[PDB]
């Protein structure tokens, strides 16, 4: 799969994750904001939420 | 040209040309005016740059301050335009100056800006801040510095040596200091200084006027879209101390010396990561690190400096756009998405009223409940959308700015007030929301003269039109244009302003009068007792 990637302080490219599942890290509570896009699947926290997806293409937007 | 070759304090420094439409002009960038604040050096106060030897190329833009990059929405422009355009480094303190050409003989008058970006971000060197197009068409010189934001610039332990707070704002000082002494090489008088800022920028100019040792470095001031006393722009010695020492924990740091001398030692992307885990509450315009009332930089609140200081001799310009609130809401508020027109329930409004308005009582969210619905259409979704734009814009924005503007007035400064009422023609954010936080912007710069960019005819002569406007209150103090529609002062009591469109200047009264008596005087009264 074809899915965003950057850090904190990063602009936002994209990459081949493949196989793998991809991920949203944001804050999870207002205001939201996205820290981190990429491959897998890692656990969030209280404040970090994560979502995470498959398919299709550009998917952890 | 010999014109590009300027000797300042420190050294000798080489520019480069720009064209413009009109003609062309001499900018240098990336002059250092600070010796770069890393290792040991973070988290203190400035040190100025040392004299150099050689020649300093001025010829491109310094890095940005060390920051979060804001990527809610990956390759979109609204937010890109934003986002630093120059490798990030902590190395960051340098300054930008733009010069008629030819070199002007007399000395002319001096416009500084200072960028927004909540505390948490920003850059001197980003296109819609372009120095070129407004001393081209004004002959004004025109100065701009960059300055440390987020915890490089305003992490604060109250108190300490090791990490004072408000570091950023003496960043901003020392860039002025750098002016009164330097400025004259570019033909600038140093007698005529105006400020300027948006958003962060306007309440750093506030706090400016708020600030004795800098009452010396300049002698007008423009406040754009913000106000020191905002209640995102400060920040008290407690809550500010916790903040810190919350960050510190989450990069693992156990004494005030033993805990900087810790923070120190962490690279700088590890202390970004985790800025944004130390906000207290669900919020939406909240930011980490802001400037802290410490004693110091501030001797008291902004509130309580704004309503016992004297203000005779002073002329200050301030405005706000038509929709202040609207950009922050697809940051968290439920409904809210740039990708739809956000028609949003009756249910997701309630909801959506207590993070606009954090930390509050249930009965103060009902009393907001109470004055935003109209309750001959209580559900009509895109008025329930309008609404919640104006609680956020109202509570941040436009109130506290008229809160400022009244007390000035009244205690002896010369005010002149707008709203910013036209929509960019090029805008890449939906209608709903307007003309939103930041957006008048590139038409004071006079962006939409740039050929590569696609702005229509109105736009160019709006645009000049407004340059205008800024101009001659730097010159004179008095935006009119003498003679014959005039623009009158605001004043508490008859409250009047001028709207900014395509349309000539229309004179209006109250800034959202019936909203800010809630806002200012109502609100606090129930906080005060419930
Ligand atoms: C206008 O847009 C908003 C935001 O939605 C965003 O934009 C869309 C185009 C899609 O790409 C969305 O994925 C994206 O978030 C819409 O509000 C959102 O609605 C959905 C449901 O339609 C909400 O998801 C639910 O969440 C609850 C828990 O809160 C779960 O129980 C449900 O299972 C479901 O997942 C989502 O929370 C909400 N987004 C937020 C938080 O703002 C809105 O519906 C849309 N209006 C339209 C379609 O005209
Ligand atoms: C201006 O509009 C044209 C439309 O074809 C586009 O190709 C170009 O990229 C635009 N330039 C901008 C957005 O400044």
């Amino acid at each position: 799969t074809m899915c965003y990637s950057h850090t904190t302080t990063s602009r936002a490219i994209l990459t081949n994750c493949g196989e793998n599942s991809c991920y949203r890290k944001s804050r999870r509570h207002p205001p939201k904001m996205v820290l981190g896009r990429g491959c897998g699947c890692p656990p969030g926290d209280d404040n970090l939420e994560v979502k995470c997806c498959t398919s299709p293409d550009k998917c952890n937007y | 040209d010999a014109e590009l070759l300027v000797t300042v304090r420190g050294g000798r420094l080489r520019g480069i040309r720009l064209k413009t439409p009109g003609g062309p002009v001499s900018a240098f960038l990336g002059i250092p005016f600070a010796e770069p604040p890393m290792g040991p050096r973070r988290f203190l106060p400035p040190e100025p740059k040392q004299p150099w030897s050689g020649v300093v190329d001025a010829t491109t833009f310094q890095s940005v301050c060390y920051q979060y990059v804001d990527t809610l929405y990956p390759g979109f422009e609204g937010t890109e335009m934003w986002n630093p355009n120059r490798e990030l480094s902590e190395d960051c303190l340098y300054l930008n100056v733009w010069t008629p050409y030819p070199r002007p003989t007399s000395p002319t008058p001096v416009l500084v800006w200072i960028y927004g970006g909540g505390f948490y971000s920003g850059a001197s060197s980003l296109d819609v801040y372009d120095g070129r197009f407004l001393v081209q068409a004004e002959r004004t010189v025109l100065v701009s510095m960059n300055y440390r934001v987020g915890a490089f610039g305003f992490l604060a332990l109250p108190g300490s040596r090791e990490a004072p707070g408000n570091v950023g704002l003496l960043d901003q000082r020392l860039a002025l200091q750098w002016v009164q002494e330097n400025v004259a090489a570019f033909g600038g008088d140093p007698t005529s200084v105006t400020l300027f800022g948006e958003s962060a920028g306007a309440a750093s100019v506030g706090m400016h006027l708020l600030s004795p040792p800098s009452r010396g470095l300049f002698h007008r001031a423009v406040l754009q879209s913000g106000a020191p006393n905002g209640p995102w722009a400060t920040v008290g010695m407690g809550e500010a101390r916790r903040r810190a020492t919350q960050l510190a924990h989450l990069v693992g740091c156990p004494n005030d010396t033993e805990l900087v001398a810790c923070l120190r030692t962490r690279p700088a992307q590890v202390l970004v990561n985790h800025e944004w885990h130390v906000l207290p509450q669900e919020s939406v315009f909240r930011f980490s690190f802001v400037p802290v009332v410490d004693g110091d930089f501030l001797s008291d609140t902004p509130e309580a400096l704004i309503n016992a200081g004297d203000f005779h001799g002073l002329q200050v310009l301030v405005g706000v756009v038509k929709d202040e609130g609207s950009y922050f809401l697809v940051y968290g508020a439920p409904g809210f998405s740039k990708d739809n027109e956000s028609l949003i329930s009756r249910a997701e409004f309630l909801a959506g009223v207590r993070v606009g308005v954090p930390q509050v009582s249930d009965l103060a969210a009902e009393a907001v409940v109470l004055h935003y619905t109209d309750w001959l259409h209580p559900e009509d979704p895109a008025r329930l959308r309008e609404a919640l734009s104006d609680v956020v814009g109202d509570h941040n924005v436009v109130c506290p700015v008229a809160q400022l503007a009244g007390r000035l007035a009244a205690q002896g400064a010369r005010v002149y007030a707008y709203v910013f009422e036209h929509r960019a023609s090029t805008l890449s954010w939906p209608l709903w929301m307007g003309v939103p936080h930041g957006y008048e912007i590139e038409f004071i710069f006079g962006i939409p003269l740039d050929p590569s960019r696609n702005y229509t005819a109105e736009e160019k002569i709006f645009a000049q039109r407004l340059m205008r406007y800024w101009a001659n209150f730097a010159r004179t103090g008095d935006p009119n244009e003498p003679r014959d529609p005039q623009w009158p002062p605001y004043t508490a009591g008859a409250q009047q302003y001028v709207s900014l469109d395509l349309r000539p200047l229309e004179v209006r009264r109250g800034l959202r009068a019936q909203a800010c008596a809630f806002w200012n005087r109502f609100l606090p009264k129930l906080l005060s007792a419930t």
